[PDB]
């Protein structure tokens, strides 16, 4: 068969895939086909507003030859925090979140309570309120973990 | 710059409708200021001349209006602002 | 027009962070054309200087980067697109 | 006690209201103060952001000596539909709502699914993606459902 992915500038991609094939693997053709990493891409069922699953094969989510899949990308950098050790450990971040959200992703990440530590940036404290534009994190960044 | 293709000048005009549109509906709420009423003038009487001439090179089959073309501007600003696609409909 | 009293001024910085942080989204989809583009940039850069002058006239505890007046933008754009108030954080 | 009510441009107004009044009373009142009909506002918690419930007076939903109310003006009107029994029921819409909503709306308001009837208005089928001002809807006018 043969599916369409489209986008807010109308652009359509037309990703056939056949047998059990998965979401991940959807986002990789089209990463390849449109230069933007599979993870930046957020896809929905063209009506069915049901956002699909990913370890589960399309074809399971009644997709089918000539349906049609809405891709939005959404924007991230990715970055590194190092804990008290020293060791970097990256992190894929949106710049709109929260930094509360990087925090409670360094938690889970280096299982760790949230309640604990600073989380600083130019040796700038970042307040879990503000979003992370606010300190100006670029692509390969380094925050810094304040026990 | 940024590359974009075909379909992005439409998109374009789509995506300021629904800009107006909420400028408008922001208005309603006597929270625009002076600049920015003005600002909401000029915006659309650009957008009229740039949806007609638009329009004329575009089948009758997709040819549309500009209070029709501010629906899908909100449509688009919905999945923009919730980021996800399931905005778009009933959600 | 109308009838805006004061503090429409800040509501309008407010509201034009939003519309900018619309506009970015946008482009992120190769779908914002040249001219629009160029007119991103340009709301930009012009928003900073208000934003500038705004803050210096206001109290240092209400003087917001554009960065945190983007989220109050996007907040009152997602009441106005679903005319919920229950929209500004809490509908989805 | 007193309450303020603030709108999207930082006005704020500030109701009076100890009593026992109800979310009519409050509509309006603030729709005397700024001249904008009770229908044509909705209204919700400034935190809880949830909007009110109409028949619960407002001291029972926490609202207190200095609360704060949120005010959004929709430029929209109120309408009658009625059903295949006969019966009116009143509906509050947005010129800019579609007719989708509109069903979908009478569904659990009446209690039927949505995938069954026409709606009319004038003897005029109303067609699902259309607006409502598309079809010239005015103050307190007839909408028809057709079975």
């Amino acid at each position: 068969g043969d599916l369409t992915v489209k986008m807010l500038g109308g652009q359509e991609i037309l990703v056939p895939l056949r047998d059990s094939m998965t979401v991940s693997e959807l986002k990789q053709f089209i990463a390849q086909k449109i230069n933007v990493p599979a993870f930046q891409q957020r896809l929905a069922h063209l009506d069915s507003r049901e956002v699909l699953q990913e370890g589960v094969p399309l074809v399971l989510q009644g997709l089918r030859a000539g349906s049609t899949v809405l891709l939005v990308v959404q924007n991230s950098i990715s970055i590194l925090v190092r804990n008290d050790k020293g060791r970097s450990s990256p992190y894929e971040v949106q710049l709109k979140q929260t930094v509360a959200e990087l925090k409670q992703q360094v938690c889970q990440k280096e299982r760790v309570q949230a309640d604990q530590f600073w989380l600083s940036f130019e040796g700038r404290p970042m307040d879990d309120e503000h979003p992370l534009e606010e300190y100006g994190l670029m692509k390969g960044c380094t925050v810094f973990m304040n026990l | 710059q940024i590359e974009v293709g075909p379909g992005a000048t439409n998109a374009t005009i789509n995506f300021e409708a629904g800009i107006l549109e909420c400028y408008e509906r922001f208005s309603w709420q006597r929270a625009l200021d002076y600049p920015g009423q003005d600002r909401l003038h000029r915006l659309k009487r650009k957008l009229e001349s740039r949806i007609k001439t638009h329009n004329k090179s575009e089948p009758e089959n997709k040819r549309m209006s500009l209070e029709e073309r501010k629906a899908i501007g909100v449509k688009m600003m919905k999945v923009l602002l919730f980021m996800d696609p399931s905005a778009g409909i009933e959600g």
